[PDB]
């Protein structure tokens, strides 16, 4: 979940650049990136 | 295409104009229908069966919209119709093909049936 990805954020010890990161890492290409988002997000 | 249409139409005329006739009949058109299916070769690929199964559980996890769960879901799903304990082993080895071809990340999203 998002939620995981601010966890990440707190176990390393900023929203705008961890979204944006993962955003390019979606039009990147297909494994273990799209298969993260392609379903959550339809489920929200 | 529409171009074997006018193709059909075109050699059903020639049929026709063959015996002298001022309409074509049915059988110029079956005639000609025959020659332009049987000139059309099926692509011959190295079993094929398999494409069949691809089709069929993909369609399933088309209507549904982890690997534990949906992978024996799948070997029960397509196993309701005729008894064998021996194309388990088949259905359970296109499926590994499958992950390892990068058609399943369980259904990705880029796949035309």
């Amino acid at each position: 979940s998002q939620v995981s990805e601010h966890s990440i954020i707190k176990d390393f010890t900023p929203e705008h650049a961890i979204h944006k990161v993962l955003q390019l890492m979606l039009r990147r290409g297909e494994i273990q990136h799209r298969m993260q988002r392609k379903v959550l997000y339809r489920l929200k | 295409t529409v171009r074997q249409l006018e193709s059909m139409i075109r050699l059903s005329e020639a049929m026709a104009r063959m015996h002298c006739c001022d309409e074509v009949q049915p059988k110029h058109v079956k005639e000609a229908f025959r020659l332009l299916n049987k000139s059309i070769i099926r692509v011959e690929t190295p079993e094929y069966c398999r494409i069949s199964n691809l089709i069929v559980l993909h369609l399933r996890k088309v209507e549904e919209e982890k690997r534990s769960e949906l992978v024996n879901w799948y070997l029960k799903e397509i196993e309701s119709e005729i008894d064998s304990e021996e194309e388990l082993i088949n259905k359970k080895r296109i499926i590994e093909k499958v992950i390892h071809r990068l058609t399943h990340y369980d259904h990705v999203l880029i796949e035309l049936t």
